[PDB]
């Protein structure tokens, strides 16, 4: 596994 | 006090100059606020701009998102003031003989813009300034001589009852007529058909228009030449000339470097 963030844009 | 006149000393101090406009930018927009926007989290934040300076947030505002380096500015959703930058001449009064006239830039803002327009003769009161200029763009690299302008905050230039009492008058005709230029010995119909021509008909749409034209001739040794000068002095817009050559100003609209030039005619 790659190390990675989720970002999300349902908190705009 | 003279252009030529000012030293370092003035750097901040408020001034009084006269002179010449030559020329004038067009309005110039001058950042007031920067607008900046988040690209993750589209949340947008507004930024006074201090000493010319952006402050750039480095993180976003929102502490529920708090990501570096992810604000951008919109350039269109700034706040922008005006300014203008306006190139004047000293003016020949002022000058030594045997050199150029020097000039200033000046720097004028908001509702002061187009105060005034190239030929005009002004006062300006306004802050002596001075800055640094770059060797070159891509570099903080100063020159050890700060460019000059001042900064300004004012500018200036340079009935009925009656009508109608004088108006009620028999020999208006005659009265008018001989004021046009009392100086001149008895001319009396070319006086009259002057003061006709100052007044002139009337216009209508369909063209026929409210011009009239008049023309004197006879020996070169006379009083026609005043005559001209003294419906000149008088009328609100015309000008002087002759019929041939330009000494700066001539007749005919003219193309020439590229512009259109209007002539004296237009
Ligand atoms: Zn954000």
């Amino acid at each position: 596994s790659f190390k990675s963030r989720a970002l999300n844009h349902v908190k705009k | 006090k003279g252009m030529r006149e000012l030293n370092p000393n003035d750097i901040d101090k408020l001034i009084n100059l006269k002179g010449l406009v030559l020329r004038s930018t067009p309005v110039i927009p001058d950042m007031k606020v920067a607008f900046f926007k988040c690209n993750v989290c589209d949340h947008t934040m507004a930024v006074e701009i201090d000493r010319g300076v952006i402050q750039e947030p480095a993180r976003c505002e929102r502490i529920d998102c708090n990501e570096p380096n992810s604000m951008s500015l919109i350039h269109n959703r700034c706040s922008f003031a005006d300014k203008q930058v306006i190139k004047l001449q000293e003016t020949p009064d002022f000058v030594p003989d045997g050199q150029t006239p020097h000039s200033i830039s000046l720097c004028v803002y908001d509702e002061l813009v187009d105060s005034c327009r190239a030929g005009d003769r002004i006062e300006v009161t306004g802050t002596f300034r001075s800055i640094p200029i770059r060797a070159n763009s891509r570099q903080r690299v100063l020159k050890s001589l700060y460019k000059t302008y001042v900064d300004v905050v004012h500018v200036k230039k340079v009935d009925l009852a009656k009508i109608r009492e004088v108006a009620a008058r028999e020999d208006l005709y005659s009265l008018l007529a001989r004021s046009i230029a009392p100086s001149i010995y008895e001319l009396e119909d070319v006086k009259k058909g002057i003061l006709l021509q100052l007044f002139g008909g009337t216009n209508k749409t369909f063209r026929y228009r409210g011009d009239i034209n008049i023309l004197l001739c006879g020996d070169p040794s006379t009083s026609k030449s005043q005559i001209l000068q003294y419906v000149h002095k008088i009328t609100p817009r015309g000008v002087y000339t002759s019929g041939k050559g330009s000494s700066a100003v001539g007749l005919t609209a003219y193309i020439t470097r590229l512009v259109l030039e209007s002539g004296a005619l237009v």
